[PDB]
């Protein structure tokens, strides 16, 4: 029998075990957050037993020679399932590298720092973070940040090195040159007709994309430390870069937070309906039904009941849960959210980009169980992100009766909220480029062991501007003490994710038939714009992402310029204020001689 | 006089959960045909999801569409007979994809 | 007859006349602001007789050989005398430099600016000044600035540069090497025992004690940019130079003005002791009569009877004459101030700082009359401003009891004061020396008709750290607008004055046995100074100003340090700014793109 | 009885004014000295500044200092006679220069 078809009836099989099991490990970890006494430590083994048997099906795929595959579909999943992915390692090295992602995840997770004072700790959860969002105190900060860098950062330091061994050594077995070339293979791929991605070309796509977004970002950096030097006289140099515990969070992410400082026109009225809400009574369920509300609006399905009676969408406080904001496609027409509301613009936007996830996974839950997912990584990122655009527009704000028609909408709360979203924005891009550029150069073994340090923050002031705070020798480990790094993830896909969610708001509202600047923009009401998406949400990972976007935008490769001309009242506003201000930086000047 | 439960029991998740229901028996009072002998009668739909496990079934719809005839809720059957009265069966997952899991044949004579 | 003794009583019957026809000169100037109807014009009369008189013994003295001149004393009259001086020039080039002087002195004296009101036009007196003086608009100061540099500046010109050739043909022929030269030839001394000074040498002890004293003006220069930024936000960047009409008055010749903004602690209990005074029921009587009385106590006389009876230091206003505070040394034992006195601490001071000008006149009054001088250019000047320092300190102000010893004068205040110190005295000496560096590459024949105004702003840029707020052409002169430059006056005594005045002040304490910091140093009650002063003053210029300075200090020659010791405190607390702050700047900055 | 103004009528400014007065006539009633005749008499010291334009006067004095003799204030007399009583007569601009521009020489004999 062709190969081909009895692959065909081997994977029918094997979707239906898998969706099986994968319910089971989704609904145990669930059920971690979720439930009472006896829910607590089933996740760890169940999704040990889903380990397991996707191991095993990968030993019995080898079996299927892709060559002979016709069928474009069974060809992918096919692929996809027989990647000897981990398994392929000395049963010790196996171990030994799941024995240090559990100890890297734990220090993270469970690092504090403490004071004379050593029962007293604050965590990363609220302790230090809600510090790095408020305080206006250098020492206090700059102690919040030192404290957290070398308590939890010092630790993680040995592990990573080791850890970098045999993630190459993984990788490298894989026939990837190193586990950097690795985590960019997810934007790959071959073989389909003028529609290929190289492995490299990512990068490439990168840094010619870097060149072209980096005028805008100095002039919103040389506009920031212009008016952070007027928050923290003294310590802020305009030859220099910016002292990384000002940026408004542990590492500066984003700087999104610290803004009350760098608002423009402060005298206006505030875009923030945050408390409009709380004068109309509404509870974390009137947020959700308005957002089910957009979708169908835009001609998408009203959630599954179900997804409304048995999603966690309060926070019980009384029973304990991790808050951070998920959408969770387990498997069985299941789909729930979780996320702790509180009555906020904040949180009504999260629900927005929260349940455009759930969209996307309902969207293409029909696909083939191994194909259900975003096209690339940060495919679905983007398609969470694009609903916050639509959703937190004076129009939307305006007509939603969050905020009266009376407001009054001129240039000037223009800049007032695009800049806000610039913070937010334009803020993380170059970080992120720095942060991937950094592991890339590591997973090839460019940067040796007694560098590290001198060659992240050497980056940290020639990409981003930023300088370290305090000496740090190679004792110290920094980009470790972020989430993404130490519990595993690839980082480039925040920055692709945002070049995407823009040219998806361009070709979208050009579907909506939009007028002025493309930040007015407001999807809603629009099906016409709905379909254009839904489209390519379907599909899930099923055709090359490169094709998907070409769906939704025109071009089979990502670009700059929707997002660069969506910011383009702002550029040329900062470009007025940098007249004069110095605009870029010296890697050569240190808050410390 | 003579009642009649025309039931679609139906299961759910194949390789693929959403796509089609898992299985679905179709019946006339148990069997897959029942010619009526006392006139009048009596005649209902059941449908009966069978548990799986998850919030996703009631998310799983079967209904009957209206179809080749003119009443719309003599013999009937599952299965197909010369001048017939398909009420075709419709299954749907939450009203994203419909496929058609049977009908109901109906047979006049007046 | 030896004929240095024929030249001596050639010189004694010279002096009698000259002391009878000077006293005419200077009484029919008094007269001219002084007194009712009679009075305007005869001032111009009596000194054109005046300068007829000193012509003729010129050409009279040229017989008297300088070789054969054994009394030091008569040689240096004799010298003086006999210069051919302006009259070596052709009768018609001699009218015309005259004709030439004349207008200058009276477009800049009758200058005014005008608004399509072509009526109302403010001058420079009120008028402009005390626009520059107080007005915190950009642009308001740019027009007075710009306004007054077009109007009163364009006119100047093309007479200037006709005024530096016959200016230069006289030096030229006077065996001098440019009208530069000529007025270096001040500070010359010729054939005294190794105490001589060579014309070109001051240009070296300027320079060389520049370079010295450029480091603490930088940190002055990068603070108050700091500062002005904060009071003209948008308009000064801090990478390039100060522009010019934010520098307190119309050309940025003293800081001391703009302060208010530049005040380091002005959360200080104010040290202008103005409004105490007229607590006090304070006249203009009651403030020269203290100063007399400063004076008394250090050794030297209380003013002449006559002095009181015809001097005016209040104002008639009812009358008019002119109020820029004057001392008047007529001949004939006569000494007189005219100064419009207000009850102000301001008005204070410079009644000390004009007072000590008569003081150096009755001193050296017994010295013959061609004589009767202050030393060098600006030692007068010094010896008037070194009495302002003692009696503007708190120690004077607290036993005069202007200010109750109550006062807290802890290091707050001290910088507070050194500051605004700094601001009038250290803000004008680079100032001073550009402006003489640019005239003096002028009369050298250095800069080009058609390259003056560039290679001015290019030296202001450069040397003094500031830019124009316009771009200027040809048609422009610039320097011109300043009194001193249009009125034909040597600029450099300026700078000489500020470095001798504080060697004074460091050997002056020095003799009244004074502690701590040199500007806490009040020599009254203290005639052990006054003497060692009035050692030097009695002298006028009768000895080479080498050795008069020797007399109070112990060097032959200038020094920069004593200024920079007294500067000390404020030096090392303006680099506690600058470690962060930009210190210095770019000559390629302009506010105009 | 005889009275005595004995004069000292001085003006100003020579090659240099204030240095010492330009000039000054000492007399004993006009002429050069006087002998008493008459038993008991009265004599006074008159100093006469004449004009001279500046204010400059007035801050000259001339006055007699002690000297030569017992009492303070027989024959008078401008210049010398053996066995006199130097009364001289010092001048001074502002107590700046004193200059001694001559004296009244008296005789006794009891
Ligand atoms: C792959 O298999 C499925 C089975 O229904 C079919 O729908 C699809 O058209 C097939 N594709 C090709 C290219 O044969
Ligand atoms: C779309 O929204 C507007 C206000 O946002 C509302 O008035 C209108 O009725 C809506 N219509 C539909 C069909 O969703
Ligand atoms: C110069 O002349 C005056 C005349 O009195 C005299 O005082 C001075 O000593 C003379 N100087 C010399 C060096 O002869
Ligand atoms: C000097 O000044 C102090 C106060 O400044 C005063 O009390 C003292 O009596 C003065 N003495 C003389 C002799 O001038
Ligand atoms: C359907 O009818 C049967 C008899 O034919 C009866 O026993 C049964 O309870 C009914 N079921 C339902 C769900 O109504
Ligand atoms: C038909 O057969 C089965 C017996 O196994 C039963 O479930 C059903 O009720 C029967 N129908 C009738 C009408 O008896
Ligand atoms: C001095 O005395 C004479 C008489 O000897 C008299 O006429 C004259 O008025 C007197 N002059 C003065 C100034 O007293
Ligand atoms: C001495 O002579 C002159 C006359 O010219 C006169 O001024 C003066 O009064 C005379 N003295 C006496 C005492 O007569």
């Amino acid at each position: 029998s062709t190969i081909e078809e009895q692959a065909k009836t081997f994977l029918d099989k094997f979707n239906h075990e898998a969706e099986d099991l994968f319910y089971q490990s989704s609904l145990a970890s669930w059920n971690y957050n979720t439930n009472t006494e006896e829910n607590v430590q089933n996740m760890n083994n169940a999704g040990d037993k889903w380990s397991a048997f996707l191991k095993e099906q990968s030993t019995l795929a080898q079996m299927y020679p892709l060559q002979e595959i016709q069928n474009l579909t069974v060809k992918l999943q096919l692929q996809a399932l027989q990647q000897n992915g981990s398994s392929v390692l000395s049963e010790d090295k196996s171990k030994r590298l799941n024995t240090i992602l559990n100890t890297m995840s734990t220090i993270y997770s469970t690092g504090k720092v403490c004071n004379d004072n050593p029962q007293e700790c604050l965590l990363l959860e609220p302790g230090l973070n809600e510090i790095m969002a408020n305080s206006l105190d250098y020492n206090e900060r700059l102690w919040a940040w030192e404290s957290w860098r070398s308590e939890v950062g010092k630790q993680l330091r040995p592990l990573y090195e080791e850890y970098v061994v045999l993630k190459n050594e993984m990788a490298r077995a894989n026939h990837y040159e190193d586990y950097g070339d690795y985590w960019r293979g997810d934007y790959e791929v071959n073989g389909v007709d003028g529609y290929d991605y190289s492995r490299g070309q990512l990068i490439e796509d990168v840094e010619h994309t870097f060149e072209e977004i980096k005028p805008l970002y100095e002039h919103l950096h040389a506009y920031v430390r212009a008016k952070l030097m007027n928050a923290y006289p003294s310590y802020i140099s305009p030859i220099g870069c910016l002292p990384a515990h000002l940026l408004g969070d542990m590492w500066g992410r984003f700087w999104t937070n610290l803004y009350s400082l760098t608002v423009p026109f402060g005298q206006k009225p505030n875009i923030d309906v945050t408390d409009a809400m709380v004068d109309q009574a509404w509870d974390a369920q009137r947020i959700f039904k308005e957002a089910e509300k957009f979708f169908v609006s835009v001609g998408l399905p009203n959630m599954t009941q179900g997804f409304w009676e048995n999603s966690m969408l309060t926070d019980p406080g009384n029973q304990k849960a991790v808050c951070h904001p998920t959408a969770w496609d387990l498997g069985k027409g299941d789909f729930r959210i979780l996320m702790c509301t509180k009555v906020t613009m904040d949180d009504f936007l999260t629900a927005h980009h929260e349940m455009g996830h759930i969209q996307y996974d309902m969207a293409y839950a029909a696909q083939p169980f191994l194909l259900r997912n975003g096209a690339n990584e940060g495919f679905h990122e983007a398609v969470g992100e694009i609903m916050s655009l639509s959703a937190a527009t004076p129009k939307h704000l305006k007509s939603i009766g969050l905020l009266s028609p009376d407001f009054q909408e001129d240039n000037e709360t223009e800049i007032n909220f695009l800049l806000k979203q610039a913070l937010t924005i334009v803020g993380t891009l170059p970080f992120t480029y720095m942060l991937e550029k950094w592991r890339w150069m590591v997973f090839k073994g460019e940067i040796p062991k007694d560098q590290w340090m001198k060659k992240w923050w050497e980056m940290k002031r020639e990409i981003v501007g930023v300088v370290e705070p305090v000496p740090h020798d190679e004792t110290y480990c920094d980009p470790a003490s972020l989430f993404h790094v130490s519990n595993d993830y690839s980082f480039i896909r925040y920055y692709t994710r945002t070049l995407y969610q823009f040219q998806f708001q361009e070709a979208l509202c050009q579907a909506a038939k939009h007028e002025g600047p493309l930040h007015k923009c407001d999807i809603s009401n629009s099906t016409e714009a709905g379909q254009k998406l839904f489209n390519m949400l379907r599909l899930g990972k099923s055709e090359p992402w490169t094709l998907a976007l070409e769906n939704v935008v025109g071009a089979k490769n990502m670009n700059v310029r929707p997002l660069l001309n969506y910011f383009e009242p702002l550029f040329t506003w900062l470009k007025d204020q940098n007249k004069n201000s110095f605009v870029g930086w010296s890697t050569d000047w240190s808050p410390y001689a | 006089h003579t009642d009649i439960n025309f039931t679609a029991t139906a299961s759910f998740g194949g390789s693929c959960y959403v796509c089609k229901p898992h299985q679905v028996n179709i019946s006339l009072n148990g069997n897959t045909s029942v010619c009526v002998r006392t006139s009048h009668f009596s005649i209902r739909y059941i449908y009966n999801r069978v548990k799986s496990g998850s919030p996703g079934d009631s998310s799983w719809h079967i209904y009957l569409k209206s179809g080749t005839c003119p009443f719309s809720f003599i013999c009937f059957s599952t299965v197909e007979v010369p001048g017939s009265c398909n009420f075709p069966l419709e299954a749907t997952w939450h009203y994203t994809s419909y496929t058609i899991v049977g009908a109901l044949y109906v047979t006049w004579s007046e």
